[PDB]
């Protein structure tokens, strides 16, 4: 291998490797904890989140960490710690790489043969797995436990605008949490992007933790078996093609996830989503006419027409306008009125709340359907209005992402499957 | 519709099946 | 079906009862508290039930249940509620109340 | 045996045969030259020469017979309207069936040339092999085109012999064939002086004459002639494609800037005189000099010529055109029929208002009615649009000067909008579109296609010159004609 | 000296030939004295005009760096309108000597066009010396007639059929951006299909370049025919039937797609340039006029050409002195 | 054999005039199932309301319509990204009112061609081939699936799809233009550059191997270093060949993460009013033109009448 | 903002986040230092 | 706008005259 | 023909080289900043474009006539 | 070796103009604007 | 095989004979190129004119002459 194609020479250097992966993951590590900080350096804990570009402070207050009802900054300090907890283990795990890249061992097969592995042994690398997705099942068994006890997580579907509470009775029913496996991907059933409420979150973690500890488990104590054998390549870079497809899977996945839903990634943190925008401004504007006297029932007021109100083509009261594109939308702010029939005509005087108001004009003026590269604005912009969604910035990022780890499930699934039959 | 649904479950079915099979007729 | 209307009952005395005490009072703060984790911990419950949300008296009680959470959620608490919407929030109790029946 | 792409590179050996198949091109471009004329003489329409002029009707051939003299027809019409006396010989059908008549002459020359390839002229006597001298058939072709030219400038042109070239005032309203006086002034170097015609072919074809004499009685240089490749006839089949693109070029780019070899009574006017306003301010001049003394608007725009009108209107403009809109100009927006006459839009205050002309890149242009400071004073609002200074909240009223409406004052908010639209492409004419059933979408003038074809082709005989001069080059990498050196 | 079978002495025209095509690092050859100077030139003309030259007298913009423009809205502007086709030469009657007043007007975009044009002509005429010293049959040349011709007919035939320079690319990545724009606002020139034939031709040519450099680097042999040639033809009719039986055919087809596709596009260019429109389905318009009901995307396209026109016009041509009151400008609104 | 036994050796066969593979099983039945669909909605097909408002418009021949200008409209706004298969609809003439045929021919389509590159992988693995032709392949697909797909998703409707047309094409990019500025992105100047650095590659490569073709490689490498002062170059054609395959791949990766990009709104460079004067006036440039462009497109896309 | 106490490093924690590039810059160094290209 | 700013940039960029390592492999080869 | 190799290890050339290109880079700084290139060029300076009795962007519209003309557009 | 060679005049014509531009430029980004 | 004699041919034999012979020398070159010079510098001249770069008093250059 030539110089840049060089880490390719650490396949058979089982030191070296456990020590560049090892300095990676101490990388990333560095760049959450020094990111952390530098997004708490600039926050001015009196203006929603969404408006500075701030991303990692949403999934920390998604947690319940210094937020108050209606996603107000009670404090500050749990932001801190975090960053600094992830540094710390940042310079350890970075000194840690540079140790056993260099300092220590450069194969481990013969002096510690627990840790010593070869890509054609079929049973030691199963083992490691096992322990991987033990750890992984650790995990997300501790969110969970951060779930129900030590506090709570930020229910947006909380009433009043939503609040950090204590999720008590997770959905544990089995049929409920794998019906969105199979749930179409289409208009209204979201696959998994579709969970709307917290419980269901947290029962289908509790359910991914005992299944990963339990799996991690038997691949520990179980040889694979022989069509396991037989239907795939045993080699380092197929078991990297693997990794790559299902991580570019995962990536394409967060993209979507976090582009329409709002539940786990709360509208009050990460903004208004793409539909949340524009329903918000047809809400406002519907308000808006109402108070000065006009036939919201009616939409502008021919029947024919529709600017406010329009049936869907099920047959559902929907919002008028170009808005019939996003009639799938769900909020909190927008449930309360809708009945059984989309939206409810008595519903929709006499009972808006003005919170719902405040924050349907809020999501209303920063609308992520506008963005012109840290410019903001919708679509022909000059100047101000500065807004760039971070839910953009991450729906962009990690799409990118997923596309090039496909690339490289293809590149290298293709010469595994070579280097296995001799080309 | 109902015949027409039925009809196009059906032949999706087959096709992927008999591509499911394939992979799985003497192929690593 | 599923005991809702039993909960539904509940919520609906304990929200008269609340709306029922004097401003001046603390046992109206405290009911205030009891009653806000009574509205979050029902709203939980039963906006995830498809079953549940089918039913008008369900929507009528989530539409008042979640104005009250609303006016007690900013200048709320001791301000009282206003002659107008305090009516509106009382009609969709009685309208929940007799369409249990 | 050779592919399609080389079958004609049978003749690149043989003198003899190249002659023929020179002599059939020669013949076909002649043919088709009668042909065309005859064509267009059979589709002409004479009856109108102001409002219906040659160039209106897709005539093509028809100019440039015009244009070295040839005005009268056996029809019994003339190209100026009147009626022909004794045509003569050199008629527009006598001059088809001349080149038609060359044309069958130089078929049979051609295959009489063909069928008796082998002559002893095309052997040299040193090798005994077909040879061409060419540097001396050069200089021999060379003279010819010289003594041609000399001939051409003199006799043709000054009319001492011909009958002269057309000639027609600045704005194309007089204009007939007429022998011009050699101009060798600086005017003589004028590209809309017609004397420099004259005295340029004069002095080149003096020179032509003198430059075949040295290149025929004096030999080519050996330095050059190996670094020419003098001996191939694929050098200078390079260097002539080079020189008729060249001349391609310049042709192209006089049409359609226009000169005194392009008069816009025969081509029609070009696009930079609309967009100059050249008859628009040669109008306006006009109606100012009546007005000054005494005189009325009524007489003064009366006093217009028709056709002076009809140059400043854009649907003569030749860049108003599509490249798929084929016909004459004629066949899209109709024949002119009459001139209505300039009209002048005062608004309900008292105010005079002009129309914003449209310029030639705008397909469709807003229709803006100004005033003398150039502030927009009404306009028609896009389809359906609100109305802030729409013409019928303004009170725009129209008057008509001249033609065939003269005095006449419409305040009608339909027909002044009409009006208005119609004006606002220049001077308003009345057109019939039901004789050819025109689709009312504007050609372009024999110019434009003139310009377009012949640029075309320039741009391709470029490419012609980097691959036949390649071929000449680069002789050894590749397969063709031999060559031979003496001395 | 012993050229041909006699022989000469040596002249100063022998020296000459003998020292510019001689070997170094830096063939110079006879074509370079008219490529280094004029190519040279055209890159240090638009660099200085990017980066001090501006544009505020010739189109009422800033296009320099010193103006606060960044490489992407840099540019070197055509001149003013009024000049017409003007060659603005710097002792011209324009400029009269004066450097400054040179720049002002515009008269750089001239100089880099016209130095850059000739030095274009000095490359390829550097090709031909180069392919003759070498003995190579010169179709790298004839290749290269498609980018000259394409520069000829947009830099320097389309403005000639206009009013002037004016309407000429102005050297830079936004005033390209905006040429684009403009040639699809006025003459709609995505329907015409000498630019269809543009477009089909690029893109074979990137549709050819990628299979040829994957099926090499998927052919060769394990251990200038470095790759199997019989693999590639099964595998290319085992899918999509057909197969490209030699490689002298699979390279001249790669050689004369993006050519043939390139002149198409420069003809159309000319086209443009005496503004004749192409594929003007005039029914369609007339069925949509008589019609409200009736929609076509073509009839979309052609409001879309009007909008911009007119939205354009106002300040891409400020020679025309219009302005244009907010009820006449096209809107869908309104329509 | 058994049945089963000759079918799969049939499909896996390699000695057929053309190859079907295992992934050629799913692809042929969505590729001719798109194309039928196609050219029955192209021949003939009602007045589909992209807008959602009942205001249809007619892609298709025999509704005045060529082939230049003929297209298959993109499903309703009204739909958005629901899924509206046949059985769905109400009616079959419903079904067609609300531009279902395009949703069929683009999902059954991007089926196929996932396919066709799957089969192509396969039969480079099966003729022992280096499998870098699917990867090379990957590139148009991904430009497809963001066009036909991803750009409905960010958008919120399929009605925002490239229309199956030619003047559908152009009108697509016009508005695409209007509402994001893509010629200001970088990853549209990335796929330009790339497509311009493969036709000039084609281009060189084709003359320099027609040349070099007689009856050398070095003299054609010594011809191009003389040329453009590259006397290194590459280390083999081996090098070169590989460039030649990445350039125009990687463009049009780029150039398809651009437009997924631009579909999530994260729009290209603005620099509108970027450059003023002391006292504050907005000095125009290039981009304010653009800008202007941007507008009148904009402004007669909105067909806010109804 | 950070706390009163950490105010001072307000520039450390700015140029943090570059870091990560700055070693993939620094890798690319080292490899050219010790020159296999 | 300190014109020892301009000191402190020509020695940083004095060192960009390296431009030879850049073009010696271009010159590196042999042409007979 | 002298190798790139030894020109780069060579006093002479690192000591011209060292007493040249800054010399250089200060004149082109000097050159900006002493505003010689806004003069030179005719570049007008941020507090100028827009002179008195001129409120809009210059357009020269007489051809011939174009040197006084720019001249009077600059403001003098 | 001469002093002054083809070579010589090539790579000083395209440095000392980009040097003194770069220099130019350098200066340019620090204006007040 | 000699070909076919015809009086033209014989008439015309002259002047298709005394081909291939060339003066020594660089011959008249020098000459040629100033003539060349020359006509580029005509050229260039009445380019200038009819573009309105050279402004002669004599020569009006517009449709008015
Ligand atoms: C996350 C980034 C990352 C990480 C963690 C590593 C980690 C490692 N690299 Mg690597 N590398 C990287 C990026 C990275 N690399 C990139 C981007 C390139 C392209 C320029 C290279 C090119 C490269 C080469 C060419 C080599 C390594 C080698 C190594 C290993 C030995 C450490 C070393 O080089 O010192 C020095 C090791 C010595 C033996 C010298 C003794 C002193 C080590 C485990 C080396 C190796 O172990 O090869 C097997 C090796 O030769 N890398
Ligand atoms: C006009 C004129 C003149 C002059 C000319 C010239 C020749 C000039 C020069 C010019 C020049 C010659 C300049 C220079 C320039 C350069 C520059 C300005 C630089 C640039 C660079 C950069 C910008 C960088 C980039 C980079 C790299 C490469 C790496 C990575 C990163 C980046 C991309 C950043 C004369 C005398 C004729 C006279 C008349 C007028
Ligand atoms: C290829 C040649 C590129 C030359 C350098 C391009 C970068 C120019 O730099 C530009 O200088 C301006 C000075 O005010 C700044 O305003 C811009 O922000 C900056 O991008």
């Amino acid at each position: 291998f030539a110089w840049w194609s060089g880490n390719a020479r650490l396949i058979n250097l089982s030191g070296k490797l456990l020590g560049a992966h090892v300095a990676h993951a101490g990388l990333i590590v560095f760049w959450a904890g020094a990111m952390n900080l530098f997004e708490v350096s600039h926050f001015v804990p009196e203006k929603p989140m969404y408006e500075q570009g701030l991303i990692l402070l949403p999934h920390i207050a998604t947690l319940g960490y210094g937020v108050g009802p209606g996603g107000e900054i009670i404090d500050t300090f749990p932001y801190f710690v975090s960053g600094v907890l992830h540094l710390i283990s940042s310079a350890v795990l970075g000194f840690g790489g540079v140790y056993h890249s260099l300092i220590g061992p450069e194969t481990l097969e013969e002096s510690y043969p627990f840790f010593g592995y070869v890509w054609k042994d079929k049973n030691k690398m199963t083992n490691i797995l096992g322990y991987h997705l033990i750890m992984l099942g650790l995990g997300a068994w501790l969110l969970v436990w951060k779930a129900m006890y030590f506090g709570g997580v930020y229910d947006t579907w909380a009433p009043g605008g939503g609040d950090v509470r204590v999720i008590t009775n997770p959905t544990t029913n089995a049929a409920v949490i794998f019906g969105y496996l199979v749930k179409s991907p289409f208009g209204g059933d979201g696959w998994i992007c579709s969970v709307d409420n917290m419980e269901d979150i947290i029962g289908g973690h509790i359910w991914i933790g005992t299944l990963e500890i339990l799996g991690g488990i038997w691949h520990i104590y179980t040889t694979p078996w022989p069509w396991a054998r037989r239907a795939f390549v045993w080699s380092g870079e197929a078991y990297l093609s693997y990794s790559l497809g299902a991580i570019g899977v995962m990536g394409f996945i967060a993209c979507c996830m976090s582009w329409f839903n709002n539940t786990a990634y709360p509208s009050e943190f990460y903004g208004p989503t793409g539909p949340e925008a524009s329903q918000s401004q047809a809400f406002t504007f519907l308000v808006r006419d109402q108070r000065l006297g006009a036939n919201v029932a009616s939409a502008q007021g021919p029947t024919g027409l529709g600017k406010y109100l329009m049936r869907s083509p099920t047959g559902e009261i929907i919002f008028g306008g170009e808005t019939m594109r996003f009639w799938d939308f769900r909020g909190p702010w927008l449930e309360p009125l809708r009945g059984p029939n989309g939206l409810d005509l008595n519903k929709l005087k006499n009972d808006i709340q003005p919170w719902q108001e405040r924050r349907a004009a809020e999501y209303m003026t920063h609308a992520p359907l506008g963005s012109l590269n840290s410019v903001g604005g919708v679509a022909t912009e000059i100047n101000a209005v500065n807004f760039v969604s971070p839910r953009s910035w991450l729906a962009c990022s990690h799409f990118c992402l997923g596309f090039f780890f496909f690339i490289g499930h293809l590149w290298h699934a293709g010469r595994a499957r070579a280097a296995a039959a001799g080309f | 519709m109902l015949t027409l649904k039925i009809f196009v479950y059906t032949v999706v079915t087959f096709f992927v099946c008999l591509f499911i099979f394939g992979f799985l007729s003497n192929d690593p | 079906f599923d005991t809702y209307t039993a909960e539904t009952s509940a919520i609906l005395d304990k929200v008269k009862v609340t709306l029922a005490l004097d401003k001046d009072d603390p046992a109206k703060e405290d009911s205030v508290k009891g009653l806000r984790k009574d509205i979050n911990n029902w709203v939980a419950k039963y906006r995830r039930e498809p079953k549940v949300s089918g039913k008008p008296s369900f929507g009528n009680t989530y539409s008042a249940l979640n104005a009250l959470a609303g006016h007690f959620n900013s200048f709320g608490a001791t301000a009282p509620i206003p002659k107008k919407r305090l009516e509106r929030l009382q009609k969709e109790l009685d309208d929940a109340t007799l369409l249990l029946t | 045996g050779l592919p399609w792409y080389r079958v004609h590179t049978v003749v690149i050996n043989d003198p003899g045969r190249l002659i023929s198949v020179h002599l059939m091109h020669t013949a076909l471009v002649s043919g088709w030259a009668g042909s065309m004329a005859l064509f267009e003489i059979s589709v002409f329409d004479p009856s109108d020469p102001v409002l219906n002029p040659m160039w209106r009707q897709g005539m093509f051939v028809l100019p440039f017979m015009t244009r070295l003299g040839i005005t009268q027809s056996w029809g019994g019409w003339t190209i100026s309207g009147e009626t022909a006396t004794n045509p003569g010989i050199w008629s527009y059908e006598g001059v088809a069936a001349a080149h038609i008549i060359l044309s069958g002459a130089l078929f049979l020359a051609s295959v009489w040339h063909w069928t008796y390839w082998d002559l002893e002229l095309f052997r040299d006597p040193r090798t005994g092999k077909t040879a061409l001298d060419l540097p001396k058939i050069f200089g021999i072709h060379l003279f010819l085109s010289g003594l041609l030219c000399f001939g051409f400038g003199a006799f043709h042109v000054t009319g001492v012999f011909g009958p002269g070239i057309w000639v027609s005032d600045p704005y194309g309203l007089t204009g007939r064939v007429q022998p011009v006086a050699p101009s060798w002034g600086a005017d003589g170097f004028d590209p809309y002086n017609p004397g420099g015609i004259a005295s340029h072919h004069i002095a080149a074809g003096i020179l032509g004459v003198l430059a075949g004499l040295f290149h025929l009685c004096v030999r080519p240089s050996i330095r050059l002639y190996f670094g020419l490749s003098m001996g191939s006839i694929e050098t200078v089949l390079s260097s002539s494609i080079a020189a008729v693109f060249w001349a391609a070029f310049v042709v192209a780019g006089t049409m359609w800037y226009g000169s005194a070899a392009t008069p816009i009574e025969l081509f029609g006017p070009t696009r930079y005189q609309w967009d100059q306003g050249f008859f628009q301010q040669e109008i306006q001049k006009r109606v100012q000099a009546s007005l000054a003394e005494g005189a009325s608007l009524s007489d003064a725009w009366s006093r217009i010529p028709e056709k002076l009108a009809f140059y400043d209107y854009i649907g003569n403009n030749p860049a108003k055109g599509g490249l798929f809109r084929t016909g004459a100009m004629n066949s899209g927006d109709g024949i002119a029929v009459g001139w209505l006459g300039h009209a002048s839009f005062k608004d309900q205050e008292g105010r005079e208002l002009f129309v914003r002309r449209m310029p030639t890149f705008f397909e469709t242009f807003p229709v803006l009615l100004l005033d003398k400071d150039g502030i927009v004073r009404a306009d028609v609002p896009f389809r359906k649009a609100e109305s802030k200074y729409s013409i019928e909240q303004v009170g725009v009223s129209v008057t008509f000067y001249g033609g065939e409406l003269d005095g006449l004052t419409f305040t009608d908010p339909a027909t002044v909008k009409k009006y208005a639209r119609k004006a606002q492409l220049g001077e308003i004419f009345e057109f019939d579109r039901s004789t050819l059933q025109s689709d009312g979408v504007f050609r372009s003038s024999p110019r434009g296609w003139f310009t377009f074809g012949h640029v075309c082709f320039a741009l391709l005989f470029f490419f012609g010159h980097i691959w036949h001069g390649a071929r000449t080059i680069f002789r050894d990498v590749f397969a063709g004609i031999d060559d031979d050196i003496n001395d | 000296i012993a050229i041909g079978t006699y022989q000469e002495k040596r002249t100063w025209f022998d020296d000459a030939d003998d020292w510019l095509r001689q070997d170094r690092f830096v063939f110079v050859g006879w074509s370079g004295l008219l490529l280094f100077p004029c190519a040279y030139f055209a890159l240090g003309g638009w660099l200085t005009g990017t980066t001090f030259v501006t544009s505020w007298y010739t189109h009422g913009l800033a296009t320099s760096y010193l103006e606060g423009c960044n490489f992407l809205t840099a540019a070197v502007s055509t001149p003013a309108n009024s000049m017409a086709h003007s060659l603005l030469f710097v002792w011209g009657p324009e400029a009269q000597g004066d450097f400054t007043r040179w720049c002002q007007l515009g008269g750089l975009w001239a100089f880099v066009a016209l130095h850059g044009a000739f030095g274009l002509i000095g490359f390829m005429l550097r090709q031909f010396e180069i392919a003759r010293s070498v003995n190579l049959r010169p179709y790298n040349a004839i290749a290269f007639s498609a980018p000259i011709a394409v520069f000829v007919s947009v830099f320097l035939i389309y403005p000639l059929g206009q009013s002037g320079w004016f309407f000429a690319p102005s050297f830079g990545v936004a005033a390209i951006f905006r040429f684009i724009l403009f040639f699809q606002g006025f003459h709609n020139w995505t329907l015409n299909p000498f630019h269809m034939m543009g477009v089909a031709g690029v893109l074979g040519a990137a549709l050819l370049c990628a299979i040829h450099g994957a099926t090499v680097e998927n052919t060769l042999f394990e251990d200038e025919e470095t790759y199997s040639m019989v693999t590639a033809n099964r595998f290319w009719s085992q899918i999509f039937g057909v197969a490209f039986s030699n490689k002298r055919w699979l390279h001249f087809f790669m050689l004369l797609v993006p050519v043939t596709g390139l002149w198409m596009s420069a003809i159309g260019v000319v086209g443009l340039a005496l503004n004749l429109r192409a594929y003007d389905f005039v029914s369609q318009e007339i069925r949509a006029a008589e019609d409200p009901e009736f929609e076509t995307f073509y009839t979309k396209n052609i409001l879309l050409n009007e909008g911009i026109r007119a939205w354009m016009a106002a300040q891409d041509q400020p020679h025309e002195r219009l302005v244009f009151p907010e009820e006449v400008l096209p809107r869908g609104n309104a329509l | 054999s058994s049945l089963w036994a000759r079918f799969c050796e049939w499909i896996t066969s390699t000695e057929n005039r053309l190859y079907i593979g295992w992934f050629g099983v799913i692809m042929i039945p969505c590729l001719l199932t798109a194309t039928s669909v196609f050219i029955i909605a192209f021949i003939a097909a009602p007045p589909v309301d992209i807008d959602g408002i009942r205001e249809p418009v007619s892609g298709s021949l025999l509704y005045g319509n060529n082939i230049i200008t003929g297209a298959v409209i993109p499903t309703s706004n009204a739909i958005g990204l629901h899924f509206y298969p046949i059985w769905e609809a109400a009616s079959l003439d419903e079904w067609l009112y609300n531009g279902g045929p395009y949703q069929l021919i683009v999902c059954h389509f991007l089926l196929g061609v996932y396919c066709y590159m799957g089969r192509e992988w396969e039969l480079s693995f099966r003729l022992g081939m280096r499998p870098w032709i699917a990867v090379a392949y990957s590139a148009p697909v991904a430009a497809a699936s963001a066009v036909f797909l991803v750009y409905p998703i960010g958008q919120g409707s399929f009605s925002d799809g490239m229309p199956l047309g030619i003047s559908g094409t152009f009108n697509f990019m016009i508005v695409f233009q209007a509402e994001h500025n893509i010629l200001m992105h970088p990853f549209h100047m990335l796929g330009v550059a790339g497509v311009f650095g493969g036709s000039l590659f084609s281009a060189m490569h084709g003359s320099l191997v027609t040349s070099s073709l007689i009856r050398n490689i070095v003299a054609a490498h010594g011809y191009f270093g003389r040329l453009i002062f590259q006397y290194a170059s590459f280390n083999n054609s081996r090098s070169l060949h590989f460039f030649l395959a990445a350039w125009p791949v990687i463009g049009i990766w780029f150039t398809a993460l651009g437009l997924s990009t631009m579909a999530f709104n994260l729009n290209g460079f603005n620099f509108n009013q970027s450059v003023v004067d002391s006292q504050g006036r907005v000095l125009n440039t290039w981009a304010d033109i653009i800008n202007r462009a941007n507008l009148g497109m904009e402004v007669m896309h909105e067909r806010n009448a109804h | 903002k950070l706390p009163e106490a950490y105010a001072p490093f307000a520039p450390i924690v700015d140029v943090l986040p570059v870091i990560p590039v700055f070693f993939i810059l620094l890798a690319f160094v080292w490899q050219a230092a010790v020159s296999f290209r | 706008m300190n014109i020892e700013l301009a000191l402190t940039l020509v020695s940083l960029v004095l060192v960009v005259s390296a431009g030879p390592l850049v073009v010696v492999l271009l010159s590196a080869r042999g042409g007979n | 023909e002298r190798p790139f190799s030894d020109i780069l290890t060579s006093i002479r050339y690192w000591v011209i080289h060292s007493i040249t290109v800054p010399a250089l880079f200060i004149a082109g700084w000097l050159f900006v900043s002493t505003g010689l290139a806004y003069d030179v060029f005719g570049t007008p300076r941020p507090n100028e474009y827009f002179t008195e009795d001129r409120q809009e962007a210059p357009l020269i519209t007489d051809r011939f006539n174009a040197l006084e003309q720019v001249k009077k557009l600059s403001g003098n | 070796y001469p002093i002054f060679t083809v070579r010589w005049l090539a790579i000083h014509g395209i440095a000392v103009p980009t040097i003194f531009f770069l220099g130019a430029i350098t200066a340019m980004q620090f204006i007040q604007r | 095989e000699p070909g076919l004699v015809t009086p033209l041919g014989t008439l015309l034999r002259p002047l298709n004979s005394e081909a291939g012979k060339v003066l020594p020398g660089w011959g008249t070159t020098v000459l040629m190129a100033v003539f060349i010079l020359l006509f580029a510098a005509f050229l260039l001249i009445i380019l200038e004119i009819y573009n309105s770069s050279l402004i002669l008093d004599d020569v009006s250059m517009s449709w008015e002459t």
